[PDB]
RNA sequence: AGAUCUUGGUGGUAGUAGCAAAUAUUCAAACGAGAACUUUGAAGGCCGAAGUGGAGAAGGGUUCCAUGUGAACAGCAGUUGA
């Protein structure tokens, strides 16, 4: 479940550019 | 070119096959006196007479 | 191997050598003449300063067209430069000589460069293309370097 | 302390005056690096990508006249380089530059 | 290390240009293991390779 | 000792001329002994569909594609490469 630290790092993990760029949707590590 | 005749293709095949370095063990033969392959050809340096 | 100027006592001496090194002979000769006679620590510091453009080597014999600098005044001279490649090659040869001294068992804090010599090496040939269908040489001028360090305090 | 962070404003206009059009934005970052080196005494200066983008915001020749930066001197414990301290400089967006002093900032 | 091959393969799989291929700068080591187009498809599914959107060329000014 | 002699080698010139046609690069990171030049990301630009785009004919002939090397070559460099 989400929490404050989880969202705080999610904000950095989602942006992959500046204004006008598409936010990252997903990131999985799977075997 | 992409369009080529059989004779041209065979000539190019022989040139490609014979453009390779000498085997390493040749230099170990008795009275060898061959250091490298002096007949090496690069496609950009020297063009085939054909 | 045959060095010129064999040391007077080859028990307090160490040697270093390099052949066919791809640095300019003139720049290397000037750098060698600059570091000749120095302590090994002083020579290391000076070569690092030459790399950092804080001290210069004075170009005394091969100085045709070499510009002037303010750092050339410490030397009794006017024209100086900062040959980075020559400084790096001489630093590597100095490290090799220091390692040889450690192997021989003589302490490196007293080593002084008593002999250094830069010889011309066989020239490597390349090509340059000129105005009217002409070909001219574009040769390299590599050098052999040898050095003998001794202990003296 | 040696892990201090401070906030400065740089007169990029003053430092970039006279430079040609295609060299203004690169030399603005060279001058920012020089400013950080002089003010924090660390040859290792790393510029945040957001700060680089802010300097390059209006193209290569119309660099912003003033920039508000934050110099954070940090311990370079990441590796055994000769520089044990580095300075990370980051962009601080502002609305006005009037009456802004050099101020120390906490964590 | 060097992801020249992976960007070329991702462009063919995504059927876009190399302009639009986004390789995750943090997961460089994982993408470098993808030497086949099947591996590229797996990375595309897992979000390590992304097709960046078309640059906005609005017609609102002309309208 | 000569022949603007023949062949080969080597100097001064000289670390000199020069490496100035087509607007332009920058930040961070990875690998690596080593990064102005490799790769990835973020910016800023250029070609602007009569293209610096996508495909062919002639010609080339394996330059195609992976992996590896870092001698020589790519008139600086290179961890890159026809
Ligand atoms: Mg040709
Ligand atoms: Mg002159
Ligand atoms: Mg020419
Ligand atoms: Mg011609
Ligand atoms: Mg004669
Ligand atoms: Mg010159
Ligand atoms: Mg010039
Ligand atoms: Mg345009
Ligand atoms: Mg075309
Ligand atoms: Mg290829
Ligand atoms: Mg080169």
């Amino acid at each position: 479940i989400m929490n404050q630290e989880k969202l705080a790092k999610l904000q950095a993990q989602v942006r992959i550019g500046g204004k006008g760029t598409a936010r990252r949707k997903k990131k999985v590590v799977h075997r | 070119s992409s369009h080529k005749t059989f004779r041209i293709k065979r000539f190019l095949a022989k040139k490609q096959k014979q453009n390779r370095p000498i085997p390493q063990w040749i230099r170990m033969k008795t009275g060898n006196k061959i250091r490298y392959n002096s007949k090496r050809r690069h496609w950009r340096r020297t063009k085939l007479g054909l | 191997v045959r060095y010129s100027l064999d040391p007077e006592n080859p028990t307090k001496s160490c040697k270093s050598r390099g052949s066919n090194l791809r640095v300019h002979f003139k720049n290397t000769r000037e750098t060698a003449q600059a570091i000749k006679g120095m302590h090994i620590r002083k020579a290391t510091k000076y070569l690092k300063d030459v790399t950092l453009q804080k001290q210069c080597v004075p170009f005394r014999r091969y100085n045709g067209g070499v510009g002037r600098c303010a750092q050339a005044k410490q030397w009794g001279w006017t024209q100086g430069r900062w040959p980075k490649k020559s400084a790096e090659f001489l630093l590597h040869m100095l490290k090799n000589a220091e390692s040889n001294a450690e192997l021989k068992g003589l302490d490196v804090d007293s080593l002084v460069i008593e002999h250094i010599q830069v010889n011309k090496a066989p020239k490597m040939r390349r090509r340059t293309y000129r105005a009217h269908g002409r070909i001219n040489p574009y040769m390299s001028s590599p050098c052999h370097i040898e050095m003998i360090l001794t202990e003296k305090e | 302390n040696e892990v201090v962070t401070r906030e400065y404003t740089i007169n990029i206009h003053k430092r970039i005056h006279g430079v040609g059009f295609k060299k203004r934005a690169p030399r603005a970052l060279k001058e920012i690096r020089k400013f950080a080196m002089k003010e924090m005494g660390t040859p290792d200066v790393r510029i945040d990508t957001r700060l680089n983008k802010a300097v390059w915001a209006k193209g290569i020749r119309n660099v912003p006249y003033r920039i508000r930066v934050r110099l954070s001197r940090k311990r370079n414990e990441d590796e055994d380089s000769p520089n044990k301290l580095y300075t990370l400089v980051t962009y601080v967006p502002v609305t006005t530059f009037k009456n802004l002093q050099t101020v120390n900032v906490d964590e | 290390s060097m992801l020249r091959l992976q960007k070329r393969l991702a462009s063919s799989v995504l059927r876009c240009g190399k302009k639009k291929v986004w390789l995750d700068p943090n997961e460089t080591n994982e993408i470098a293991n993808a030497n086949s187009r099947q591996q590229i498809r797996k990375l595309i599914k897992d979000g390590l390779i992304i097709r960046k959107p078309v640059t906005v060329h609005s017609r609102a000014r002309c309208r």
